């Protein structure tokens, strides 16, 4: 528009406020009050390694050394938990000290940020599958009906436009969720996309929270240790539509394809209507008549409310094709014509570091998944077989941790559904990489003391169902014969950890991008095509040896 | 130019034992050498 390319101004008000319209605006009985209210509130912290001089600092913590550093620091309020007296260990400021700093913090964050969620389009999306990727194309559909967007996730922040404010923890306390939040509001955004995850409604965080739209875009189960019984797992994931109290404002976003949508719904406010979204269930409002998935064209006659509307894109996925479906209902809520909704939807081409599909002038799909835990290869690998290629490799990569439990049925599934398999070493910090891949079979029915005795014999075996063994460690060496295996038509999977722009084997940091790599060998495609006999197993890439 | 067989895979198609008398391998072995950086390939194996 103006300029695309300066980053747009930090346009932060200063609020100025007292305490005591802090204590009437949020009505909280004290315990440990003293003196008097007289002070002016000029900033909110809840941690004292980012207190600065007059902050909130709260934050649940008995007998804290951070108290001492607030003091240095001069916060306005220093309140942990203990009941201290003022003007001479704490002599910074005043206290108003709360029985629950946790319960009080979304209420003082908002009385002091004015409650900034009332005055924006503030958006929650519950779910365990696709919740990043629905963020992702629900901004992009909102900014491109004529509106900013934002977005507060665990992976990224995008305050507006395209700039990316540095993605922080999981979930860190409500002062930094409302800091963000009138970043919002006073950076020219209007709303923003919220992912609902669970330790965010967990931590007492949505009491303060004004929802307009809640979204259900799939369901699964998973984290069970959390959630101990599928009550609680129904009823917490619940408190998303629970939070809904006005049905002439808000919509209600829901996938009657899973089973529990009317229990979803029933958990607060039914008059707050009901859009769903179903595939292969036709009985919805909005439905793909037409479905049609292949390795680089994607086609879906979908039959929305406004009509009938074709979309073509080379975006694969059948649970890509559910989260689209989920993004136009989502779009039908507000009321938003169909063309804006084809805008926002093509507006991206790859989110980041999840199912990025590169053809750089290549016949095989370079593709990759945050694939954190064996479930997510699996789907992969069922997508891959509802997408039949011609010949499949997948780039397995490690376990951080002595989490030596997911590898076995993670090769079990990759050599039962690829017929040529590959490792890596993509994160394993804790101990030698040896080891790792020696661990990377462990439950299903092959032994690697094949690979002891190899002497030019063993280079050639068939696994279990004829399949191909595979070993390795260097990572570049690696994914560069992975891209260099494609011959005309195959898969050829490099995942294993998705966005993560970094490689550590153990005690390393350094700088290396899968993507950038995966281009790169796709561009000297061109030198190997000089060479390449001997192709199928083992080894590869030097001629004139035979 | 010997070729040690060592801990580390073999990715690197057969093994080769030495050859390295002839005078056109000054220039024949380049354009089937290297091919992707210099450290990542001559290094690796081959040692002389």
């Amino acid at each position: 528009g103006n300029n695309s390319s300066n980053k747009v101004r930090i346009v932060e008000p200063s609020f100025k406020m007292t305490l005591a319209e802090l204590l009437d605006e949020c009505k909280v009985v004290p315990i440990s009050v003293y003196g008097d209210l007289e002070v002016e509130i000029t900033g909110i912290e809840h941690d004292s390694r980012l207190v600065n001089s007059g902050d909130l600092f709260v934050c649940c913590v008995d007998g804290n050394l951070c108290l001492i550093e607030a003091d240095k620091r001069g916060a306005v309020a220093v309140v942990a938990s203990k009941e201290i007296d003022i003007e001479e260990t704490l002599g910074c400021k005043a206290l108003v000290i709360v029985e629950d700093t946790n319960a009080a913090l979304p209420a003082l964050a908002a009385a002091f940020f004015r409650y900034p969620t009332k005055s924006m389009s503030v958006i929650g999306i519950t779910g365990t599958h696709g919740k990043t990727t629905a963020a992702h194309l629900i901004k992009t559909m909102y900014e491109a009906m004529g509106l900013r967007t934002g977005m507060m996730s665990s992976v990224a922040y995008y305050v507006h436009g395209d700039n990316k404010l540095d993605f922080p923890e999981a979930n860190p306390d409500a002062v930094l969720v409302q800091k963000l939040m009138a970043k919002m509001l006073h950076n020219g955004t209007e709303a923003v996309v919220m992912e609902a995850s669970s330790n965010e409604l967990t931590h007492t965080r949505c009491e303060e929270i004004d929802f307009d739209i809640a979204v259900f875009t799939n369901l699964s189960r998973d984290n069970s240790h959390f959630q101990g019984n599928e009550e609680e797992f129904r009823v917490a994931q619940a408190k998303l539509f629970s939070r809904m109290v006005d049905p002439d404002r808000h919509r209600k976003i829901v996938n009657v394809d899973d089973p529990n949508a009317p229990f979803f719904i029933a958990q607060g406010n039914p008059n707050v209507p009901v859009l769903t979204f179903a595939l292969e269930n036709k009985d919805a409002d909005v439905h793909p008549l037409k479905f049609e998935l292949s390795l680089f064209e994607t086609t879906v006659l979908v039959n929305t409310p406004q009509g009938i509307l074709e979309i073509s894109s080379g975006l694969l996925g059948r649970h890509n094709i559910y989260n689209i479906l989920a993004a136009v209902t989502v779009g039908i809520a507000v009321g938003a014509p169909l063309e804006d909704i084809v805008r926002g939807i093509e507006e991206v081409d790859a989110v980041p570091g999840r199912c990025e599909v590169i053809d750089e002038e290549q016949a095989f799909g370079v593709i990759v998944d945050h694939a954190r835990t064996p479930d997510a290869l699996s789907r992969l690998l069922d997508s891959v077989r509802e997408l039949q290629p011609r010949r499949i490799i997948t780039v397995i990569g490690s376990c951080g941790e002595k989490e030596r439990g997911k590898r076995p049925m993670l090769a079990k599934v990759a050599t039962d559904k690829s017929d040529v398999t590959m490792l890596t070493s993509d994160n394993q910090g804790s101990e030698d990489p040896l080891d790792i891949l020696d661990d990377m079979l462990a439950g299903i029915g092959w032994t690697m003391q094949d690979y002891l005795k190899h002497g030019e014999n063993d280079y050639y075996p068939p696994l279990p169902n004829g399949h191909r063994l595979f070993l390795h460690d260097i990572r570049r060496v690696a994914v560069r014969c992975a891209v260099a295996m494609g011959e005309e038509g195959d898969m050829v999977v490099v995942a294993g950890k998705g966005h993560e722009a970094y490689q550590v084997d153990g005690d390393k940091k350094e700088f290396f991008d899968d993507r950038e790599e995966c281009r790169e060998a796709l561009q000297y495609v061109d030198e190997l095509h000089q060479a390449g006999i001997d192709t199928s197993e083992f080894p590869w890439r030097l001629p004139e040896s035979h | 130019f010997a070729r040690p067989i060592a801990k580390k895979p073999t990715f690197l198609r057969l093994r080769g034992l030495f050859e390295y008398e002839i005078q056109s391998w000054k220039y024949s072995i380049p354009l089937f050498f290297t091919t992707q950086g210099f450290d990542t390939f001559r290094n690796r194996e081959i040692s002389t």
